[PDB]
RNA sequence: UCCCAAAAUGUAACGGAGGCGCCCAAAGGUCACCUCAAGACGGUUGGAAAUCGUCUGUAGAGCGCAAAGGUAGAAGGUGG
RNA sequence: CACCCCCGUGCCCAUAGCACUGUGGAACCACCCCACCCCAUGCCGAACUGGGUCGUGAAACACAGCAGCGCCAAUGAUACUCGGACCGCAGGGUCCCGGAAAAGUCGGUCAGCGCGGGGGUU
């Protein structure tokens, strides 16, 4: 990801395959432009959850993590990106998504395990160590078993910033 | 389908979409690339295709009800005022809005429980899969 | 007669003439007697030098300056920062 | 008549049980009051006065006709209509007449055990929904008209329930264990 | 509770008037029989009872009225305007008053 | 009186909604004073709401009628 | 404005508000005390009110910490639009040119500014 220009002038970009976005934390915002497709096939995999070497042009690597992001309705594609300069020690929060594995003991009984809250977000993640995902069991469930935030086994460290109570997954009965 | 209980008529004015998000409730989903006024009957006629091709599951979710009632002619004269209230019930959809997005079977299993229901809308769709990640 | 209900039902004949706003703008000179501000509750509360009809108007004590201050909102004045 | 062993027993017990940083912190009473929610069911321009004059000579107070919320509910109801009747007491009358129920009253009540325990206004203010007006030191069938009932209110400057059952039953209370 | 100090206060109208308001703490027997001026923020006089009382609190009810009154005179105040607050014109207060309302 | 009416005013339609042909010795003038709806916990006929009590409680109430604007430092609620 | 704190009263009037926590007492304040009548609660001197300690600081208040909730709130891109010029049979839409949100985010704060009176620097 090496962006380079950042004018507050597009032209030489909204036609040329770039996104546009900006990246900061409270000292630097500086002004921001880099490419289309990689940003495209980036983020893709990092997520937000996932820190990138920012090399703008001239040479100033600066690490960041993906905010928030805003793409086209008509077109799937995107169009606007937020990065938040990575920190240190904290960097404020993170929105984190359940993951499901081994089967179900739901499933196969006969319903289906619906998992209620897709991304989970958590209080104080830590910077350099912030889980770029999130397993969570499944098996134990049945015919209206519930898991929530109490229940997810932490990274160490990591604080749930959503409440406990909250269902994170269900396995569904039939029909 | 139809509301429980309101004013009773309105209007007509349109513009691309604005509250119609994209993931959430599941893994696919449909999406409405055109300005078009979604008939409730015309999404039974999506929902109840969806279900035959579903056996169980569910994981079917129509977030498009229909907030809108227009009228019609009740013969032809035209000396009267206002008529029909009780004509039908709608949903003006506009472009990238989500009528649809199932969950839990497999992606074929539901580029077809889409495909189906497209046959009966009459506007231009395209299924969705994730990435979709912006207010929770 | 016959056993049914006066006059139809469910019309839409007829409303009301009807005015209000404001008749004098910040800056402007007022004077003595003019009026302000023709509203329907306390839009703009008689700020300092106006004085405020039965009906919530607005008009001037003596001669000088339109002036406008809104705290946000909620409660407006009219005061006049007369010229002399 | 009281107060002295009010504080004595109350207060110095209190510390002397407790622990408060000063006197008046510990918990005491701040009024004891009386509706006469009668009417309603029996609407007598008549009744009401057996209320009054009555309620009167026990509390040794004229109560006020807390009258209708103006509420017309399906049934019989509608804007202020005479309905309850508030008595409250404090200080004076309301030891005077308190007393006279931690001695006459409850002590003189026929198919009396004592008092339910558990916290009322977790506010530490306690609860007295009186019953049957028969077990009154000043109830007189033979010399009123029909019989009734009321309800008390304790207000107590507890700020826990714990330390108001104290006070409460120190001051003097019957509880059912 | 504040309503009858904001019901009076704001009762008594402040540059319209051009007059001055005359306020008092009487709430407590520390009363402060202030007297400011409508615009600037600013107090004139004020006699209160604060420089000793002689023991007199709820007694020296006219002293603050009477050492206020003259008080405004080394500087020459005819018209003013009672400014009360809670204390509904009652006596311990009415005092200040009469014995200013005459004190001037 | 609301919407249409296209953020000044004004603007139609056998366009969409709803009221008036009064009422008040005081529901006025003035001077005082109080302040709501509602839920929760606890309490007698009560037991759904409602009477009492205690917390929360910018008002989610009120304003004689239709609606809107307005309003608790009251135009809300009592008395002289 | 010599340093401070306390009381009253403004400007301002939620970035100045809540809550949780601590500080203060005999200068001030408050509770508290009694209250027959001045005057008073459609019952209650609870509140208004009159005459006053001790005791307290518990409550009310004032200060102070804190931000978990409130309130404030970027930048970037955007919605939309004055003007200019185009497309689609129609629903609707685009380009150039200024204007440009709202929400969200970065972050921001638990004010600041006066007048006067009291008491202190044993």
């Amino acid at each position: 990801m090496e962006l380079t220009a950042k004018p507050r002038t597009p032209k030489q970009k909204l036609d040329e395959s770039m996104i546009a976005a900006v990246a900061y934390n409270k000292e630097n915002n500086v002004s921001f432009a880099l490419d289309r497709k990689a940003f495209d096939r980036a983020f893709r995999q990092q997520s937000t959850t996932g820190l990138f070497d920012i090399t703008v042009e001239g040479g100033e690597t600066f690490p960041a993590l993906v905010k928030a992001v805003q793409m086209d309705k008509r077109k799937r594609a995107p169009i606007h990106v937020d990065f938040y300069m990575v920190t240190y020690g904290e960097p404020v929060e993170v929105s984190v998504p359940v993951h499901t594995t081994g089967r179900s003991q739901g499933e196969v009984q006969g319903g289906l395990v619906d998992i209620v809250v897709h991304n989970l977000q958590i209080v104080a993640p830590g910077p350099r160590r912030i889980p770029q995902e999130l397993v969570v069991d499944v098996t134990k469930m049945n015919i209206g078993d519930h898991i929530t935030a109490g229940d997810i086994k932490l990274p160490e460290g990591c604080t749930l910033a959503a409440d406990p109570e909250l269902t994170v997954v269900s396995v569904l009965p039939p029909r | 389908k139809r509301t429980k209980f309101r004013k009773q008529f309105r209007g007509r004015m349109t513009g691309d979409a604005k509250g119609g998000d994209y993931v959430a409730f599941g893994d696919y989903g449909l999406i409405a690339m055109e300005p078009a006024w979604i008939k409730s009957n015309q999404i039974e006629a999506c929902r109840i295709v969806m279900s035959r091709h579903f056996r169980r599951g569910g994981k079917i979710y129509i977030r498009i009800f229909p907030d809108k009632p227009v009228t019609k002619k009740p013969a032809e004269t035209r000396m009267g005022k206002g008529k029909g209230a009780v004509e039908y019930w709608v949903s003006v959809v506009k472009p990238g809005r989500v009528m649809f997005e199932v969950a839990g079977v497999t992606e074929e299993q539901a580029k077809e429980a889409f495909r189906l229901a497209g046959h009966k809308l009459p506007i231009q769709t395209k299924m969705v899969k994730r990435e979709v990640y912006d207010e929770a | 007669a016959h056993k049914k209900g006066v006059g139809s039902s469910k019309n839409g004949r007829d409303s009301n003439p009807k005015y209000l706003g404001v008749k004098k703008f910040g800056g402007e000179v007022v004077k003595a007697g003019n009026i302000l501000v023709r509203q329907r509750g306390t839009k703009f509360k008689a700020g300092q030098g106006v004085g405020m009809g039965r009906d919530h108007t607005l008009f001037a004590l003596s001669d000088g300056k339109v002036v406008f201050i809104n705290k946000g909102k909620g409660a407006r004045f009219i005061s006049i920062e007369a010229a002399q | 008549q009281l107060k002295t062993k009010y504080n004595d027993q109350v207060r110095p017990a209190l510390m002397q049980q407790f622990g408060y940083s000063s006197v008046m912190a510990v918990p005491r009473i701040e009024k004891i009051v009386v509706n006469e929610g009668l009417g309603s069911s029996k609407e007598d321009s008549k009744a009401i006065d057996k209320a009054a004059k009555e309620l009167a000579l026990i509390t040794l107070q004229k109560p006020i006709i807390t009258k209708a919320k103006k509420s017309i509910s399906n049934f019989k109801l509608r804007q202020g209509m005479p309905v309850g009747i508030k008595v409250t007491l404090r200080g004076e009358r309301m030891y005077v007449f308190l007393e006279k129920l931690i001695n006459i009253g409850l002590p003189r009540i026929r198919d009396f055990r004592g008092i339910n325990p558990n916290a009322f206004d977790g506010r530490g203010n306690y609860n007295l929904g009186i019953k049957e007006q028969l077990i009154f030191p000043e109830i007189t069938y033979d010399m009123v008209d029909k019989t009734r009932g009321m309800d008390i209110t304790i207000v107590t400057t507890a700020k826990t329930d714990e330390e108001a059952r104290a006070l409460l039953q120190s001051m003097g209370l019957p509880f059912r264990k | 509770r504040r309503k009858l100090r904001t019901r009076r206060k704001v009762r008594t109208t402040t540059a319209a008037s051009g007059r001055l308001r005359l306020s008092v703490y009487r709430s407590s027997k520390h009363i402060y029989a202030q007297i400011i001026d409508d615009s600037r923020g600013q107090t004139l006089a004020a006699a209160s009872s604060a420089a000793l009382k002689s023991g007199n609190k709820t007694d020296t009810a006219a002293a603050v009225g009477k050492a206020l009154a003259a008080a405004a005179a080394e500087k020459g105040i005819k018209q003013v305007v009672f400014d009360r607050g809670s204390y509904k014109y009652h006596g311990r207060v009415k005092a200040l008053a009469d014995a200013a309302r005459e004190g001037g």
